């Protein structure tokens, strides 16, 4: 995985590659890391993958009965405590490594969160096996007071030198902006530079070229 | 990590570097390794990220309740709020934690909890990785009753020579002044302590 | 110390009542009047804003609350106990039914989730009844709109329309009158407010009227974009100037 | 003694235009030892089709869950559950086990009853869902399986013709594979009629 | 202490009665009738409906007759919210039986669990019991098609046909009267609306206020179907008998 | 009649305890008022010291809850220090799990679900108690929110609360009516407390030494009471006007 | 199951005719870091009693906590506090040695030596040992870690046996003592030259002696 | 414990159990009897761990006599072996799982038709027309790979069995002291005495 | 009616009758009283010599809370007892956690919260004594009266038992003559004084006084008993006072 979350003017942005795997084996070529805890605070998470989906939903769901018992829009250092309070009790047993970002009532925000549950805050972070990669663009590229469209450029730029240089990380390029005053907006597929290339050949079998042995209709009806 | 506290003649100064580690990568190189636990009363933070941070926001909840009940607890009170966390949970813990507060009556104060969990109160104190290598520097220009300069010297001093031998530490010092004053904020980059 | 309550409170009489809530029910009965009309598109919620003191910021006090974004809440009774059951209503959707199929249960069992917990007041140890009727008006994809009543028994009913409280004997008959199966949203909105002036005494304006309804989507309330198939909620509640406005074609 | 390679077997599904294949091989083993050729590892409830790989208690103990939960919500809800919801349900009960895990590699697959559009899905032993457009893999010969299906493959197949291409996808793979083989059987799943076919493989 | 306000649920009257279950058999003897007659080739469950309002949706409603699993109902009379309870203890406990057995739970054993549970409110725990009766109607291999009731008390008997809540002296005459044996499903359906029709507190018997149900063999072949009939279903059967 | 021993009902729908508790509120005798500036939240008390053996510095009925919220009690100090210890204490809490200070508003309807259970759980009994809580919040602003025994909760514009409330509340509204506002329209926090003053003055009909009152300010970012002296000068700007 | 961090080295002790002698050094180890310098391990318990600890400090403040503690509870309802129902030195010692077997009786032992030196209400000599064991053991002359290998056999040739009590002055056991610190700090490589002495004698009291150095040392001999 | 066998023929299930018990470099007993009847109708062999073998074929025993005495009624062999299944199932999780691999012998009186369920101690169920646990089944599938018939007689079966300890005493490294074994059929559980 | 037979059951008027009725208990006892002075706390208290068979000075009544506080009390003397263990162990807690010993008006919520608590539910008794209490800490001295209800404040004097209004009386004499303050001597001698006349309302059975004390400069700032040439000499100075 590649992960990477930049401020900018007025918001914050966060990015992800689509690449799942299970060992050298790729499962899947276009999962979704970009997650939602409320409408306008989303996570990008890397490690375990059942971990990152599983935390990411429960901490969701408390914060959404949180906000309704307040009548508040929900705040991303809650969402941090929450997270981090989970993640610590467990020792690093739940293999969760999270950038958290989004905007509230208080303004804009960016973590980052570890499995065993120190946090840390940034105006550029990654985090995954690919962070590395993304961090040299980050450190190489990054400023002080970036516009929206410099801050998108600068996320999905660091993304794929991660799809290209790590193996962990591969496919596409997904982005969410979240700026203040707005709607969060989150970008599917922003990019999409790893497209399978026609085959030479159809493999479609002349029909009856497998054997069988019996047939039988299936009762799925009641 | 590199981290120290010191008391001179108007109060106490907190001081620390900037690096976060996982194994030889740098993590965070923009750390804030000085935490308020109270309005004038703050730690330094040694060892794992995750549980100083999770003793810390146990401290600091029990002196904002302390607060609510009695008003505002002493430096020893904090001091004895972490030993009690540190001491107890001394088999799942990896924290080396220095407490630093100002009050009117005492002044400033210092006290060092090591790995243990024991104790010791302090006319200054060193921690983390990096404090090795100034044992020998601070032990022979620490003073009693410095100046605010002077202090600001000392530890700027010390801890250029603990990120200059350390590879655990680095990037920014940070410091935390606590006078009747006020709280004052110090940020000291490279290029000026790198040359010192 | 400790709860030395371990026996019913709420015992069979001789003559086969259960007499805690019977006496609910009355504490039902003393309460503000609410109503709810169920629409071929929609369903509305209603009730009277009764101010306790002109000082009193009544906006503060909701008394028609969401419980999922396609399920809201209205109630006649004990405020208290109404709002404590919200609480737990808004809980029981999540922990015992979104956290294990990923989606808001549909009306009729997050209904019966409350009534569950209702009807455990009524025979665990130690303690009374809830003395609320509540009002529970959604929408879910397989079953489309509904509107159910629940008594502080534990019972549920389904509605077509129907009202609950001080002024609900009159306020039923006036709603069978106007209803029939082809009402349309804004047709059942109108019905609700003049169903509603007739046990409203003093001052009948938006600000003392609170109404929510559960009709369309709402992309607009959802507060993000770019999921094809989250449209946004089909509960919202009508806002103090949108209330005034269908008031003067009245 | 790993628990996901004791008893051996395999499970793959596939979308077509407008249909979904889920098909299995038969073998149930002790490592080297062949025990048994009739060890099915599909299941349905109602029109949702689950197929289980992995420790074959474990199979068995979850089709027993999962007909238990679903059978509970079809009296609650009033209707036959989705495979969406289903796939929601699966990955919900292996992450209640999260540290003391089923050692299984489950897969969804079935027609939405309302939209018509065909689903599948994937999960790892502790819950995480993998969905897919085109195919899922699942068992001791997944290598194998992932490069059949990424090879023969192409979108918007007729039921005939995806038919030959899941079967052939899932016989070659067997065949590469020590732990997996034995029979096979192969579901051509349509809005409103299944039918199951058993295939003609080598029996070594 | 709290001594003083315990009303002793679970004690014995001097003549040796239990207070509570019969106070609650008293609560059940004014909720709608509910009547099931069982015939050589299936069973009927027919119920009335508690004093309806026009504005009452009727299609998208439940009361008196709920579904267990697949070949077996009940028929309800008492406290809908305390029938719901035990209905899903019912449900989870044949899920249960067929998870452990692999086969579908027979009859009998899911009715003592049921009415084992309602024993234990009036043994023990000092809280009030549930006011419920049922009529359990099923099929399995066993004993084929059969009828039972439970009542508070946590008793339960088998029957041929028998009713439950309001009028039931006057309706069990009317069914001693007219049943018999070699009776058909058809003839079953009958009997049970003539019988509620002649015992109602109400008018007249119309569709807006039944509940109806049949457990037959009347699918394909061998195997049990349950049809919980519709409102225009009721209509019609309603005219088909001429009561209407 | 044991359904008026315990919180059960009524035949009438009635809870006798909660009634009673009520009841208890002005047990004490004293009134208290809380109004909104532009950028603050004014509450006074009065403060009745009869016996000459007591240490006056130790009466009171205002508490400091948080840094943020304070809260007026009207009722007895036992019931009202115990109120007082769990609103610290779940306000304590509430910045521990989630990473924000406790809205006035939150702990208010936090104090009135506890309250809720107290008249549905037949071992505990209410709390005597009338709990006002004040703050300056970062999102609603100047906020007034009121918890009584039957666990109801609502935001105020300004109120009052004791044996002689209802002269009080009227004497605002007909303010409230004249200046066609929601607040009281001035700058600083101390001719706030001079309006809260006078209000209490006219509407009471009685004057006030330094030692009779007690004032509670909310700013933002704290909460704060006021000395004797603070009181007094307080007193001396109203007396030369 | 523990590891000691910051530890304290030898802790000795001897009879003599009216009373015990009892020393320790101020240091506090941190591994082979000699990093804690004022450091008391002697701690007195009224005016007749003073137990010597070593081993990890955390522990020994453990243990100055539940001591300062038995004091206080002590003087609960009891007129005679300062008088005939005084804490005794015997009574100190079995609360430790039985908290000591307890601790490692649970696996979780306190990490230390232990030294109860003192006088008896009838003017008896009281010194006696217990470890992070539970052992307990008595003798005219007593010490821990290093001090066992070499104080005792220099204590020893003073008082050998019981009736070579009555003939050793305070003078005489003060001197053995001293020139047993002076030696400790030639040889033990966790020995600071800075150290503490208390004196319990049943004529003169409780006589603490602080900031005491080794002098008179012989290196000119290379 | 060691060697237990199981064939199902056309009218009846017969299963074959070795009767030595061996505990160091002594063999203590040659005449042990590894089963033991739940229901008049339903058999159970077993092999496994000392200790656990028996405990839990009798804990067994005991659930499935008490459900006879409650329901008067005698449950199927495919009951039998799910409510096996589910507590072997239960067992691999426990603190301590019960060692004990099990074959389970019925006839159906419903279907009048044998069965024979294969479980071992992970609680993995099948049903199969011959089965075996241990090493036995190294030897004995394949040989019944080729000589087993679907349509055989008890005798048929007999023979076809005799063929299978033959194997077993010519290939297998231990003495097994022979087997005793036992039909069961429409007219219950009967035991050949020589064998 | 029947509101008074059950403990936490408000009555109309909004009381808690079996509260009330504790009250009554504490009436019943001896007297006790607080003087705060200069620098600290004075506490003293009546005993009733039964018998001769007594033995004097050995069964003492007032207790000590960690090392600087005081307790004495009226009424049931052992729910007194239970308070005052129940003290030990909140000041203890305390003293493990925050380090320092407890403050005095910390210490008085803890007693507060505590007796309050037995007001809440119908399983638990009211305390049956009025408990007058305080000490010295880092803000100076400070006396507390804690009442069955769980109701305290802080006090300059405070008087609780048989002979309360006589005590009182004496009381705020000593505080109008003395506006800048009273020293702790004087304090143990008025306490002694005070006593003396209030055992005039219990006079049958002649008594026994027992002083304590907490003083910065006097005791040090820890709580000491008052005996031997200080007590007699106290003792005198009240017998002068009488005549
Ligand atoms: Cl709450
Ligand atoms: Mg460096
Ligand atoms: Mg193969
Ligand atoms: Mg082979
Ligand atoms: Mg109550």
């Amino acid at each position: 995985t590649t992960i990477v979350g930049v401020k900018f003017n007025n918001g914050v942005v966060i990015a992800a590659d689509t690449r799942s795997t299970q060992g050298p084996i790729v499962a899947d070529k276009n999962c979704a890391k970009l997650h939602r805890i409320s409408p306008k605070i989303w996570c990008a998470g890397a490690g375990t993958a059942a971990d990152t989906e599983a935390v990411t939903q429960l901490i969701g769901s408390n914060i959404e009965l949180h906000s309704l018992y307040t009548s508040r829009e929900p705040r991303v250092v809650s969402a941090l405590q929450m997270l981090k309070q989970h993640l610590f009790k467990y020792q690093g047993h739940i293999g969760a490594y999270l950038i958290v970002a989004g905007v509230d009532p208080t303004g804009s925000h960016l973590f980052s969160i570890h499995a065993h549950g120190s946090t840390d805050v940034g105006y550029y972070l990654s985090l995954g096996s690919g962070s590395l990669a993304a961090m040299a663009v980050l450190e190489s590229h990054w400023k002080q007071d970036l516009t929206k469209e410099e801050a998108i450029k600068l996320a999905s730029d660091a993304i794929q030198a991660g799809i290209w240089n790590d193996l962990g990380s591969g496919s596409n390029v997904d982005v969410c902006v979240m700026e203040i005053g707005k709607d969060a907006e989150y970008l599917r597929n922003y990019l999409t530079p790893n497209v399978r290339e026609e085959k030479q050949k159809s493999y479609k079998f002349p029909r009856g070229t497998t054997a069988v042995l019996k047939e039988s209709i299936v009762n799925i009806c009641d | 990590t590199s981290i120290m506290a010191v008391t001179f003649k108007d109060g106490v100064i907190l001081g620390a570097d900037s690096r976060t580690t996982t194994g030889a990568y740098i993590a965070n190189r923009v750390t804030d390794k000085l935490t308020r636990v109270h309005d004038k009363i703050w730690c330094c933070r040694s060892g794992s990220a995750a549980d100083t941070q999770a003793i810390a926001d146990i401290v600091q909840y029990h002196l904002e309740l302390y607060t609510s009940q009695y008003g505002t607890p002493s430096t020893e009170t904090a001091a004895s709020v972490f030993k009690e966390l540190c001491y107890e949970n001394k088999d799942n813990l990896t924290a080396g934690i220095i407490v630093a507060g100002y009050d009117d009556k005492n002044k400033g104060e210092v006290y060092t909890i090591p790995l243990g969990g024991s104790v010791h109160k302090l006319p200054y104190a060193i921690a983390g990785s990096g404090s090795t290598f100034i044992y020998g520097y601070c032990d022979k220009n620490f003073r009693e009753n410095m100046s605010k300069e002077e202090t600001v010297d000392f530890i700027k001093h010390s801890l250029s020579q603990a990120i200059k031998w350390d590879g655990s530490s680095g990037g920014v010092i940070r410091m935390v002044v606590l006078t009747a004053a006020g709280v004052e904020r110090l940020i000291f980059y490279p290029d000026e302590y790198e040359q010192l | 110390m400790t709860d030395r309550y371990s026996f019913s409170l709420t015992t069979f009489s001789p003559s086969g009542k259960l007499g805690q809530i019977d006496y609910a029910l009355t504490a039902v009965k003393q309460g503000v009047t609410s109503l709810g009309i169920k629409a071929t598109n929609g369903v509305v919620i209603a009730t009277e804003k009764k101010s306790s003191s002109p000082l009193a910021m009544s906006e503060t006090l909701s008394k028609v609350s969401l419980l999922t974004p396609d399920i809201g809440a209205v109630y006649s009774g004990m405020g208290p106990d109404y709002r404590v059951l919200v609480d737990k209503s808004r809980k029981v959707a999540h922990t015992s039914y979104k956290r294990i199929y990923g989606e808001y249960p549909p009306t009729k069992l997050l209904v019966s989730e409350v009534a569950k917990i209702m009807q455990e007041a009524t025979q665990s140890g130690g303690v009374r009844p809830f003395g609320v009727s509540l009002l529970i008006a959604g929408h879910d994809e397989f079953n489309g709109f509904s509107l159910y009543q629940v008594d502080p028994s534990g019972s549920y009913f389904p509605w077509k329309a129907t009202a609950i409280g001080k002024g609900s004997v009159a306020a039923k008959t006036f709603l069978e009158k106007r209803w029939n199966d082809e009402l349309e949203l804004e047709d059942a909105i109108h019905i609700a407010l003049l169903t509603l002036k007739e046990s409203v005494e003093g001052e009948f304006n938006g600000d003392t009227i609170e109404l929510a309804i559960i009709g369309d989507e709402n992309p607009d309330l959802l507060g993000y974009t770019g999921i094809p198939t989250d449209k946004g909620p089909r509960f919202r509640k009508l806002t103090s100037q949108e209330i005034n406005d269908r008031l003067e074609a009245l | 003694s790993d628990p996901s390679s004791i008893n051996g077997g395999i499970v793959v599904a596939m979308t077509g235009k407008d249909c979904v294949a889920i098909a299995c091989d038969l073998r149930l083993g002790s490592q080297s030892l062949g025990v048994s050729n009739k060890f099915e590892k599909i299941f349905h409830y109602g029109h949702v089709f689950l197929g289980i790989t992995g420790l074959a208690t474990d199979v068995t103990t979850l089709n027993e869950m999962f007909r238990y939960k679903t059978n509970l919500y079809k009296l609650k809800e009033e209707r036959a559950i989705e495979p969406e919801t289903f796939t929601q349900l699966v990955s919900s009960s292996l992450y209640e086990r999260r540290f003391g895990p089923y050692f299984v590699g489950p897969v969804v697959a079935g027609i939405n009853s309302k939209s018509g559009k065909p689903f599948i899905a994937g999960f790892d032993l502790i819950g995480c869902i993998d969905e897919a457009k085109d195919f899922i893999v699942s068992g001791t010969a997944s290598d194998q399986l992932f490069g059949m299906c990424e090879s023969l493959y192409e979108p918007n197949l007729e039921p005939e013709d995806l038919f030959e291409t899941i079967s052939q996808a899932l016989l070659n793979a067997a065949d590469r594979d020590a732990l997996s083989g034995w029979g096979a059987v192969v579901y051509i799943i349509k809005k409103d009629e299944v039918v199951k076919r058993y295939l003609k493989m080598r029996q070594d | 202490g709290s001594r003083r306000y315990d009303s002793r649920t679970t004690i014995f009257s001097p003549e040796g009665r239990l207070y509570q279950v019969e106070y609650a058999l008293e609560s059940i003897s004014h909720a709608g009738t509910a009547i099931g007659i069982m015939a050589s080739d299936g069973i009927v469950l027919a119920a009335e409906r508690k004093v309806t309002s026009t504005l009452l949706e009727q299609d998208t409603s439940t009361e008196k007759l709920y579904k267990l699993n697949d070949k077996i109902a009940v028929a309800v009379a008492g406290l809908t919210a305390d029938a719901e309870i035990l209905i899903n203890t019912a449900r989870i406990h044949a899920q249960n039986y067929l998870k452990t057995y692999n086969e579908d739970i027979p009859v009998e054993i899911l009715v003592r669990r049921l009415s084992d549970i309602k024993q234990g409110y009036t043994q023990h725990g000092g809280l009030r019991p549930f006011g419920v009766s049922f009529i359990y109607a099923g099929y399995d291999d066993r004993y084929g098609y059969q009828l039972y009731t439970s009542n508070p008390s946590g008793n339960y008997t088998g029957w041929k046909a028998i009713s439950v809540g309001a009028n039931t002296s006057a309706a069990q005459t009317l069914l001693q009267m007219d049943y018999k044996d070699d009776m058909k499903v058809d003839d079953a359906i009958e009997l049970a609306l003539k019988t509620l029709s002649k015992t109602t507190d109400s008018s007249a018997l119309t569709y807006d206020r039944l509940e109806f149900a049949t457990i037959r063999k009347g699918a394909n072949d061998g195997e049990v179907y349950q049809k919980i009939f519709k409102p225009q279903e009721i209509k019609d059967i309603l005219v088909k008998t001429g009561i209407t | 009649g044991y359904d008026r021993h315990i919180t059960i009902f009524s035949p009438e729908g009635r809870l006798y305890q909660v009634e009673y508790a009520f009841k208890a509120t002005n047990q004490t005798n004293i009134n208290s008022l809380a109004v909104r500036g532009k950028d603050c939240t004014v509450v006074i008390s009065q403060k009745k010291v009869p016996d000459k053996l007591l240490d006056p510095t130790t009466v009171s009925y205002i508490f400091c809850i948080s840094r943020t919220i304070g809260m007026v009690v009207n009722g007895p100090i036992p019931d009202a220090r115990n109120a007082a210890l769990r609103a610290k204490a779940e306000a304590a809490e509430f910045r521990y799990k989630y990473g924000y200070d406790m809205p006035c508003d939150v702990l208010a309807k936090r104090m009135a679900n506890l309250s809720q259970i107290y008249t549905q759980r037949a071992y505990m009994r209410p709390l005597g108690v009338i709990l006002t809580f004040v703050s300056v919040d970062e999102e609603l602003g100047p906020s007034i929110y009121k918890t009584d025994p039957a666990g109801y909760y609502v935001g105020y514009k300004a109120t009052a609360t004791g044996p002689k409330q209802q002269e009080i509340t009227t004497n605002l509204e007909n303010h409230f009516k004249k200046s066609k506002i929601d607040h009281i329209n001035e700058e600083s926090w101390e001719k706030v407390v001079e309006f809260a003053i006078t209000h209490m003055i006219d509407a009471l009909g009685t004057e006030f030494s330094k030692n009779d009152l007690e004032v509670g300010v909310a700013t933002k970012d704290k909460f704060f009471t006021l000395s004797a002296e603070n009181i007094e000068e307080r007193l001396v700007a109203i007396a030369e006007q | 199951t523990q590891q000691p961090i910051v530890t304290g080295t030898s802790v000795i002790s001897m009879k003599y005719d009216n009373g015990v002698i009892i020393a320790a050094d101020n240091l506090g180890s941190y591994g082979s870091l000699l990093r804690f310098n004022g450091v008391e391990r002697l701690i007195p318990v009224g005016d007749n009693t003073v137990v010597g600890i070593s081993g990890d400090i955390s522990d020994m403040q453990h243990i100055e906590r539940l001591l300062k503690d038995l004091v206080t509870e002590n003087a609960y309802d009891n007129p005679l506090a300062d008088a005939e129902e005084a804490l005794e030195p015997s009574y100190i010692f079995e609360y430790l040695a039985t908290v000591m077997y307890q601790r490692r009786s649970k696996m979780n032992p306190l990490w230390n030596a232990i030294i109860v030196a003192g006088v008896q209400s009838n003017g008896d000599q009281f010194l006696r040992y217990v470890n992070l064991l539970g052992v307990t053991y008595s003798s005219p002359t007593l010490a821990t870690g290093f001090g066992a290998h070499m104080a005792n056999p220099l204590l020893r040739k003073v008082v050998d046996r019981e009736s070579d009590i009555p003939k050793t002055t305070v003078q005489v056991a003060e001197e053995a003592i001293v020139n047993a610190m002076r030696v400790l700090y030639y040889r033990d490589a966790r020995s600071s030259r800075n150290f503490s002495l208390a004196i319990i004698d049943k004529n003169t009291g409780l006589t603490f002696k602080k900031n005491l150095q080794v002098e008179n040392m012989k290196w000119d001999f290379a | 414990m060691d060697i237990i066998l199981g064939i199902r023929v056309q009218d009846s299930v017969i299963l074959a159990s070795s009767k030595a018990v061996t505990r160091g470099i002594s063999v203590l007993k040659d005449s042990d009897d590894k089963t033991r009847q739940l229901s008049p109708h339903t058999l159970m062999s077993f092999a496994g761990e000392a200790g656990d073998t028996v405990q839990f074929a009798e804990y067994i025993q005991a659930n499935i006599q008490l459900y006879s005495i409650r329901e008067d009624y005698e449950l199927s062999p495919q009951a039998v072996s799910s409510f096996v299944r589910q507590e072997l199932a239960k067992s691999i999780r426990s603190r301590r799982p019960y060692q004990v691999n099990v074959l389970i012998g019925g006839y159906d009186k419903k279907k009048n038709k044998p069965e024979l369920y294969q479980i071992d101690y992970l609680g993995t169920k099948v049903e199969l027309p011959y089965g075996a646990h241990g090493y036995s089944g190294f030897y004995t599938f394949s040989l019944l790979d080729h000589h087993y018939r679907p349509d055989m007689t008890t005798e048929e079966g007999l023979d076809l069995l005799k063929l299978c300890v033959q194997e077993l005493e010519k290939r297998m490294p231990m003495d097994f002291k022979g087997v005793i074994v036992k039909i069961v059929d429409k007219d219950g559980i009967r035991q050949v005495d020589d064998f | 009616t029947g509101y008074d037979l059950s403990n936490s059951v408000f009555s109309p008027d909004g009381r808690n009758f079996q509260v009330e009725y504790a009250v009554k208990a504490v009436e019943n006892g001896t007297t006790s009283i607080g003087i705060k002075c200069n620098d600290g706390v004075v506490f003293a208290v009546e005993k009733l010599i039964t018998s001769k068979l007594l033995v004097p000075q050995k069964n003492v009544k007032i207790q000590v809370v960690d090392r600087h506080i005081g307790c004495v009390y009226s009424g049931l003397i052992p729910d007194g007892r239970h308070l005052v263990n129940r003290g030990r162990e909140e000041a203890a807690s305390f003293k493990k956690l925050y380090k320092t010993p407890i403050p005095i008006p910390a210490f008085a919520d803890r007693l507060g919260q505590y007796v309050q608590a037995h007001t809440l539910y119908n399983s638990v008794r009211p305390f049956g004594v009025s408990t007058i209490f305080g000490g010295v800490d880092k803000n100076g001295a400070h006396l507390y009266m804690l009442e069955p209800s769980g109701s305290y404040w802080g006090y300059k004097g405070a008087a609780t038992g048989k002979g309360r209004q006589s005590a009182k009386a004496e009381l705020e004499k000593l505080v109008d003559h003395h506006p800048e303050g009273l020293s702790a001597r004087e304090a143990v001698k008025q306490a002694a004084k005070i006593i003396y006349l209030a055992h005039e309302d219990n006079k049958e059975k002649d008594f026994e006084l027992e002083i304590s004390w907490c003083s910065l400069s006097e005791t040090n700032g820890l709580h000491k008993f008052v005996k031997g040439d200080l007590l007699q000499e106290a003792i005198d100075f009240a017998q002068k006072e009488i005549n």
